[PDB]
């Protein structure tokens, strides 16, 4: 999965 | 609400304790209580709120993906029929996730967003609204799926418009918003070119503004810039 | 009970799904439902039960230790008075932990232990009874603290007596019981010499019996033997 | 903390 904040 | 009798300051204190103890469900319940006092949140308080619900929903999403994967396998040709249990339990976790999302969206709508006048607060809340519609979209399969996706898009877009007008390109909230909207494009909206373009432009515009910053601001901004780079590396 | 309407086999199926998804609270609720059907548990089912509640209470214990440490610091000379919040929240977590322990002890008393005739089942349940009284003891400070400690000791001792008569020294349940009773001695009963003696004797007697085992049984037994060695290394 | 199973 891609990075989110 | 069960937190109605507890002091606002006591709820914030306990949210911090819950964070130290990795008790994110408690942290979230304390922050909900704090928001429901009806006063605006400070910078630190907004962060506490977002941390709590990110950890809770993050766990739910991870579990939902495990269960959805098992469920998909069960519907491959040659798979033995095992009954309704996998669907039921995926549904259970899904319903709990949706409930958390609706709770957060509830707090934002009643009345965090409408009272948020400064860019840092308004952009942060609108980002969260985008994020929690995005989580609803990840599990949506019905009549309202398109409207859920558009609700995410609309909130992110409003946040974007404000952030570009009111914040420098290195602002961590602006960076974080862009990171997540870029992910929205890639994973939800079927727009990988828009995702890549956004991540690249955001990265490059931030790079060009790092010279204006202190060492500590530089560390904060570059950390999020690396996440933009990580995603770009994943996608290209 | 909310699991009263669900099939026993469906509860076991969902407990396994919950385990895969790391949803230990759900796993525990499903296994409680299964036990409450009133049939005896198989080997696999007993393991599911113990895994679920170990993970749940393990998290509670970890959080309790974080909070108790902060609370201790607050009562050091020179520490600023911050109000009742740390005590309140430690108490909240403590009460939840005690509730889980009482739930497990409830299942064991109604009626898992009384129906358990074979050594593997009876020793396993009596070990769990010792374990959950040990967790109650870790947080006990009152009139009943000694009686809670003795309840743990008595259950472990009964388990020990059966295990020595009915199981080979390499049996993983016998090994695991000894590991945990040894910890009881060290951490709860203020008997570090008894802890060390037990861990050593158990290790050595198992070593001497490994020659009788298959490769797979050897792997199972040696794994727990290493935990005995790890504790001995910690304590000497 | 010491090991238990
Ligand atoms: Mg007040
Ligand atoms: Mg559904
Ligand atoms: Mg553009
Ligand atoms: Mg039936
Ligand atoms: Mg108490
Ligand atoms: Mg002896």
């Amino acid at each position: 999965f891609p990075a989110t904040v | 609400g069960a937190m109605g009798s507890m002091e606002r300051a006591s709820l914030i204190q306990k949210a911090k304790l819950a964070e130290q103890a990795e008790r994110y469900e408690d942290m979230a319940a304390f922050m909900k209580g704090a928001v429901e006092k009806g006063e605006e949140l400070s910078c630190e308080e907004r962060n506490l709120l977002s941390v709590a619900y990110k950890n809770v929903v993050g766990g739910q999403r991870a579990a939902w993906r495990v269960l959805s994967s098992i469920e998909q396998k069960s519907n491959e040709e040659g798979s033995e029929e095992k009954g309704p249990e996998v669907r039921e339990y995926r549904e259970k976790v899904e319903t709990e996730l949706q409930g958390v999302c609706d709770t957060v969206l509830g707090l934002l709508d009643s009345h965090l967003i409408k009272e948020a006048g400064d860019a840092e607060s308004r952009v942060f809340y609108l980002k969260m609204k985008g994020d929690y519609y995005r989580y609803l979209a990840e599990v949506a399969t019905g009549d309202d799926k398109k409207r859920i996706i558009d609700s995410a898009r609309s909130a992110y877009q409003e946040a974007m418009d404000i952030s570009k007008k009111e914040m420098p390109p290195t602002n961590p909230i602006r960076l974080g918003l862009a990171l997540n909207f870029s992910v929205f494009h890639y994973e939800i909206a079927n727009s990988p070119e828009e995702a890549i373009s956004l991540a690249k432009t955001t990265f490059d515009e931030a790079m060009a503004d790092l010279h204006t910053l202190s060492e500590d601001s530089y560390k904060d901004s570059t950390l999020i810039m690396q996440l933009l780079r990580d995603n770009l590396t994943l996608w290209t």
